[PDB]
């Protein structure tokens, strides 16, 4: 898992 | 001495049972279809009405609703709606005779016993192990003689899909990468001896140049493993093997560029694109299909230490491009940069990845489909349309050059492992990963919307949802026809 | 006396020009060639070159690369390439001119003059008005007698985009909702007598019993109005027409449920949906297509006040149906809602909306593609196709059930404006407007991914990009023939 | 007596506003007995009463402040010192200029909570017909953001001349 | 424009 | 309701  | 799973559709003159419902109904002399009008209102699609002894055999006798008969493709939806009528109406059913903690049930098969088996089997796991307070187990086999191996067809693709489930469940403690590999390993050869299994240590990872996923495993104490599985399926061993592979980090914290801690336990799902891949391979081999497949998967945790990647290395990936890691929780592109490299060794006539990939494709479509990059719409076609038949949907995403662009203008390196932007998180994560392909059938699946299930799939519990190993089994059996 | 936008191809044996550049070439006796050859490398794609008093009447001579002669549709990409090309190369020229403070530009058809005048008429614009620092504004004319209705077909697509990027761009204390409508209605009747507009005051609204839309205008004291614009194009005044719908939020601060501070002057342009779908009616009347179409564009602004919406809210829509407002800054939702309901009315043949709805769908695709919500395949299908052409790519997502449940799921009402989770965020969205539309071709475009461009579409400058304006024209071209 | 005050709190407080409230229990209340007195008192009535440190939260909002004031008279004499409730009715609390982040702030139409539960127990105590005398008090406002609202570092007078 |  |  990056943020978004 | 057991439970019964037993359906019926929505009016006629009566609305109707199906025939093993009927057969039941003569059976007990009229007092189902009697007993069910005394109980009220016609049982609506995915809902329940319990009886209780009709039948000296089945104390319990569930009804559960499948809605329109002829229900079939929609159009709007893109699946077979009857199949997913059923998975939702024996799941609900089934999870009615375990809280009745009946060990035992049979179940209609519905006209599609190969749904009703997925209903069931995909409705009633847990994942038990740890806690010492369980439910039942519940034995759940077809109620009949007639049509068995469409029932265990359906039992095989959803224990396809619960290996998976389990495998991302586990805590990361237990689910570390040699626990990983050790448990598919087993799996796979009980599914065939056509089977070769290679738990790639950290020595060949090194040997195999492969810096860009051992940047990644350094930080952790935990061992890295490169797994290499092998079905040999056809009749010539010389045949082009189909490649999946898989991301598969055992702990997601981010590294150094550490994670807020809010949810941050369903990281220990990120090797979810590792289980999926691995489980069809398991299931293939199962099916015992006239194909050759390799299963990669790269398998590491991503940890915060005194060693960890640091923003703004450059590592070199297998194939001497130069990445650099401005992001640490990027790391499942970059593990994936050297076993994609890799994949292209055995010279596949189709590349398949999965991946927890990116908490953007959760913003997009995230939760209702998988979203696949590909640069092969006959490869996007056969995906969607296995889409179709196991309800468990896939929906493409563009892999256009705009984005390879902003991965591509890079400060120190060859490819960065983030864009500058929020924008287009997925496809510019997707673009990256094109980068390490020159292959003409390629498709990444990005499967971090559809990671967990809450209640979304009716004949789903909650947790890790397993999603989509029947979608990837079902394209490999229609690839070998 | 002017400046002159030449072009030139990748090489052969020899890179060739267009036919304009060698009769050129020709024309100075072989100088330009000659030039090129001592200035080194040849000219990419997209790329350019300046070369001084070649001819007495161009004292400065741009030639750009136009890549590949014969590119054509991409499949990877979905465009046409070369009109992609072309519109980069000629662009980028004549910003060259433009620095070099020349007032007039002939520009090379480059073999396709539609592609070359969007180029030149998209690649100059600025939207210079209220700075009294401008660049020389230049007069671009086609280089030529030969195909001139192309060229002048390529100024019409061109300026009814830069009509939607000058309604976005200008700020929302100039551009209110009676002055958006006021711009639109002007431009409407210049291109076409077969015109009626309708600026809607708040009276009509309220006699519309439009309560969601209205919910949302309050806690502003500037005043609403519903925009009504019809253009009659068919020989039979009774066809059925083709409606377009769009959100007018002249600026969103988000009201209650406030918006941060960084970047909320981009809100200005949430009234995009309202400036595309009416730039395109101007273009449609202009191209004097033989269609009936109505645009309907509800236009507020969205502040907080004494007497603003408050989250937990239940407003009820024009159709009945009642609205629980648990977030001040999903209005999008509401205002379309009533507008939505009110376009069945005209009973269309069609109906189209566009809308910068959700920062998710930027988060999605968000930069690449307009994404496009669609009951209809066929529908779909005309967007996608008019795509390729324009090259202002569309990009299909999910409107399945799952997605209308974590709308329908709501405490006091019958919907509720924002879903539990982060999740899908344009995909809940376009389930709640499905819920004020039963019309069988229903297309939902979420412009807020494209609302803007900075690098990425190289024929436009930084700012406002009144994106899709020219995919929505050729749509209605080709819908009339 | 419970469920009155769960739809007085769950109702979106553009229906559940000041005036609103009061209405619903003064008729809830005069059901019960008619040993009541409703004084669904208005703006010029809490001003007059001093009551500076409320009207200064109700300015913010164009939605007017309401004072209710309930009277159940149950004892056989009329003497009798009552008990008294009183109940805070913010109809909405957005905040106002220290305003609320946006995530789930539509729950702040129950902030009239406290006027809802201690005026449902007066209703219920008038219903039982309990041998007592009870006051019911509640301020009915909202708390809006806006060119007039409450500022950060304002000081103003309590009816007991605190600041 | 809400945002995610 | 103030947070804490
Ligand atoms: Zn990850
Ligand atoms: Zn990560
Ligand atoms: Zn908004
Ligand atoms: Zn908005
Ligand atoms: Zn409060």
């Amino acid at each position: 898992x990056v943020v978004d | 001495t057991k439970g019964l799973v037993l359906g019926i559709y929505s009016k006629e003159d009566e609305p109707q049972f199906t025939s093993a419902g009927e057969n039941f109904n003569k059976l007990v002399s009229g007092k189902l279809r009697e007993i069910l009008n005394i109980s009220g209102p016609p049982l609506k699609a995915g809902k329940t009405r319990t009886f209780y002894g009709l039948h000296e055999d089945f104390p319990s006798v569930v009804v559960v609703g499948l809605g329109k008969k002829t229900a079939g493709i929609d159009e709007q939806e893109n699946w077979h709606e009857g199949k997913e009528n059923i998975r939702a109406a024996v799941a609900a059913g089934c999870r009615q005779i375990q809280d009745l903690e009946i060990p035992s049930v049979e179940v209609d098969p519905c006209g599609d016993a190969q749904a009703a088996a997925e209903g069931a089997v995909l409705g009633l796991y847990e994942y038990d192990d740890l806690k010492q307070k369980r439910k039942v187990v519940v034995s759940a086999k077809l109620h009949g003689s007639e049509d068995q191996e469409a029932w265990q067809r359906g039992v095989l693709f959803a224990s396809g899909q619960n290996l998976a489930r389990r495998l991302m469940e586990t805590p990361a403690n237990e689910m570390t990468p040699t626990k990983f590999a050790e448990i598919v390993e087993e799996n796979l050869k009980s599914a065939s001896i056509k089977t070769d299994v290679f738990i790639r240590p950290k020595s060949w990872i090194e040997e195999q140049e492969m810096g860009s996923f051992l940047s990644v495993a350094k930080g952790s104490e935990e061992p890295p493993v490169f797994l290499e599985i092998h079905y040999k399926g056809s009749p010539n061993a010389s045949e082009p093997p189909l490649v999946f592979v898989g991301k598969g980090i055992t702990f997601d914290s981010g590294g150094i560029s550490i994670k807020a801690a809010a949810n941050m336990d369903l990281m220990r799902a990120d090797m979810g694109g590792a289980a999926t891949i691995c489980s069809a391979i398991v299931s293939a081999a199962k099916l015992d299909l006239p194909i050759n497949i390799v299963g990669l998967a790269p398998l590491c945790e991503n940890m915060p230490s005194g060693k960890a990647n640091k923003p703004g290395d450059v590592v070199r990936a297998r194939n001497g491009k130069t990445i650099q890691v401005d992001n640490t929780d990027a790391e499942g592109r970059l593990i994936l940069a050297d076993a994609l490299c890799y994949a292209h060794t055995f010279n596949p006539k189709v590349i398949i990845n999965a991946a927890t990939l990116t908490g953007a494709m959760d913003i997009a479509l995230g939760s209702g489909a998988t979203g696949v990059f590909t640069n092969s719409s006959w490869l996007w076609n056969k995906l969607f349309e296995a889409s179709i038949e196991t309800g468990d949907r896939v929906w493409r995403m563009p892999l256009f050059e705009h984005y390879t662009r902003q991965v591509i203008d890079c400060q120190l390196a060859d490819v960065n492992n983030i864009g500058k932007y929020r924008s287009a998180g997925a496809c510019t994560a997707a673009a990256f990963l094109k980068e390490f392909v020159t292959h003409p059938k390629w498709a990444h699946l990005d499967i971090a919307g559809v990671m967990t299930n809450k209640d979304e799939v009716p004949y789903l519990r909650k947790g890790m949802a397993g999603r989509p190993t029947r979608t990837l089994i079902e394209f490999l059996f229609r690839f070998s026809q």
